[PDB]
RNA sequence: UGCCUGGCGGCCGUAGCGCGGUGGUCCCACCUGACCCCAUGCCGAACUCAGAAGUGAAACGCCGUAGCGCCGAUGGUAGUGUGGGGUCUCCCCAUGCGAGAGUAGGGAACUGCCAGGCA
RNA sequence: CCUCCUAAAGAGUAACGGAGGAGCACGAAGGUUGGCUAAUCCUGGUCGGACAUCAGGAGGUUAGUGCAAUGGCAUAAGCCA
RNA sequence: GGUUCUCCCCGAAAGCUAUUUAGGUAGCGCCUCGUGAAUUCAUCUCCGGGGGUAGAGCACUGUUUCGGCCGAUGCAAACUGCGAAUACCGGAGAAUGUUAUCACGGGAGACACACGGCGGGUGCUAACGUCCGUCGUGAAGAGGGAAACAACCCAGACCGCCAGCUAAGGUCCCAAAGUCAUGGUUAAGUGGGAAACGAUGUGGGAAGGCGUCGGCCUGCGCGGAAGAU
């Protein structure tokens, strides 16, 4: 399907266990890194879980 | 309240030979009638069942039930159990007891050389 | 009679509700029969002032939505425990 | 004017357990044996056979019965 | 293939509680005596022996009664994971998940097999 | 060594924390078959009125199951032969 | 107490179960090297589970009050006819992750941790008082901000550049950048010290009164409000 950009746009350093597992599973490094991901529903709800720290262009 | 009680009395065994899952031959004694069903494991279809209501049987017994009946009912079963196959099914005596007409039936029963 | 103007849903959940309410608005909702419930948008200022009157418990509602009259009747009323405003009234068709 | 005790479900639905293992040691009988379920003599639910277990309500008091079907 | 009756399972209050009516064609039920197979922690109390000799008394099958009870939306409400803020004892913001109760609505259940009477 | 919480719906998680009891007993209170299975309350009894007993009912596990306490328990894990 | 040359890679803990134990003894957990092995493990989506916590409710165990124990109304750590989010177990699945997973072996280190955020117990529901479950920082993290100031905020330093963008925080001078704009509030240097009470101070707002005289609410000021060259 449609692939979507996301990027990171805070740090990670105090963030809890889940959240660096989820930056890690989206395949964030640094701040501002963006990588090309595709639009699944499991996509969707681990943007989600992050969503304070990682934008999306829809 | 008996026919309430029968049920509940009946319901140990009922349920007990449920967990071994085999086949079950009940009996349901009546003064007019006597009935006599094979169920199967899955307790929704019966394999074989026999009643003295039917003229099948009834034409050489005087009434549907007594002793003869319940002996001929028996015989019936045990003759057509024979022929289907059953395999040994197991006996229930539904809550009833095992000293007149129901030994009388398993009598017969087990006389044709069934092995339960 | 009373002529009555809403807006129609197009947003459900807390957080749409939330924003009616931090807007001036607040949703309801009229269902009654075997068709669909709808959800509609209506102004608290004018549900305030038509609250004034006795006779709003007594007349049956009309609804003007689209260019749709709806008829309905005051089921129930939510009123907040100490704030004189109204959130979220449920209307039945008659 | 002590040390706690192990309880609960050891075992919950979907669980591909072996035959003897204790699906739920718990203080009496919360839930009861049904096809290929025993109990012990300390209302113990063991498993009888490999398979799933699964937890089904039936009866007219609605209890829980402890099952296991095939793997 | 339709009505009625019993037995065996699933479902376990949409199967229940209260009220009026209907069932002896078949089936089911009330029962005589038991000195006879059997028995009472006394009682033929319960089971067993011979039915229409009479009946549907009571139980049970069915129709209506939405009176009680049950389930049950959409919506809202309280709550809560995550990030942030405030007047930081407590509350709010964006997002996800979402109460109980009640309202609309339903229902006086349904379904699988065997047996028997009437068609 | 056991009986519930603080202990934030898996287990676990604090301060002579909040709480008592067993440190026994039944060699029958063990196993098996058949049958039975209330408590409680209204009403009749010489007193009995519910309270020293029985039978006509409402009600279906509130009685019980040896224990201090606890869960689950009428196909009673009870209660007669 | 001391323990002497350099470089590179990975990189902890101050926790849990026993003690005639409290400074110590065993196992697990944490670190590293080698070997062998399953989409092994992690995030997320869906599905099957036991929940009995928040919320609600008095039907279950209980409490106060009301009409004269009967009925009703509110309420709870050894209250649930109901019931979340979250956490836990298992099954299926796209994507990413240097296998991050598991087992064995060699080597360890450590065994008075501190502070802060989140929800409770304790405490006189007075304390920058006390203990818990989770997470973060320091310990072992350099850099920027809060004047300095481990516990706060942003952010994890391989090296060099007199290159650009930005997070927190700021743009009158010290000192880099708005004496920028728009609509307001304050007269107290409040800002730049603090809650209860009291008050002819002000803008604004919904409701009163038979041209009329007054009440209610929000914002910012005043004594309490007091730190020692």
């Amino acid at each position: 399907a449609k692939t979507i950009k996301i990027t990171q746009t805070r740090s990670a350093i105090g963030r809890l266990p889940k959240h660096k597992a989820t930056l890690l599973g989206l395949g964030l490094r640094r701040i501002g890194h963006t990588v090309e991901r595709e639009d699944t529903p499991a996509i969707r709800g681990m943007i989600n879980a992050v969503s304070f720290m990682v934008k999306v262009e829809e | 309240d008996k026919k309430s009680a029968r049920i509940r009395r009946a319901t140990r065994a009922r349920r007990k030979l449920q967990e071994l899952g085999a086949t079950r031959l009940v009996v349901h004694r009546t003064p007019r009638h006597i009935y006599a069903q094979v169920i199967a494991p899955n307790g929704s279809e019966v394999l074989v069942a026999a009643s003295t209501v039917e003229k099948a049987i009834a034409e050489q017994l005087k009434y549907t039930g007594n002793k003869d009946a319940a002996a001929a009912v028996g015989k019936a079963v045990a003759e057509r159990a024979l022929e289907k196959g059953i395999k040994d099914v197991s006996f229930d005596r539904s809550g009833f007891q095992y000293h007149g007409r129901v030994q009388a039936l398993a009598d017969a029963a087990r006389e044709a050389g069934l092995q339960f | 009679m009373f002529t009555i103007n809403a807006e129609v849903r197009k947003e459900q959940g807390k957080g749409a509700s939330r924003r009616l309410r931090a807007a001036n608005k607040f949703p309801a909702i009229i269902y009654g029969g075997k068709e669909a419930p709808l959800a509609i948008e209506l102004d608290h200022d004018k549900v305030m002032n038509m609250q004034a009157k006795a006779e709003f418990y007594s007349e049956v509602l009309t609804i003007v939505v689209d260019g749709k009259e709806i008829k309905v009747k005051a089921q129930d009323v939510q009123r907040h425990p100490y704030k004189p405003k109204l959130q979220h009234i449920d209307f039945v068709r008659a | 004017t002590s040390e706690a005790k192990r309880l609960g479900v050891k075992r919950f639905g979907g669980e591909s357990v072996l035959a003897g293992s204790i699906i739920v040691r718990q203080r009496g009988t919360k839930f009861h044996a049904g096809a290929n379920v025993g109990c012990g003599r300390d209302h113990t639910l063991f498993a009888k056979a490999d398979g799933k277990v699964k937890f089904e309500v039936k009866g007219p008091k609605n209890r829980k019965f402890i099952s296991i079907e095939a793997e």
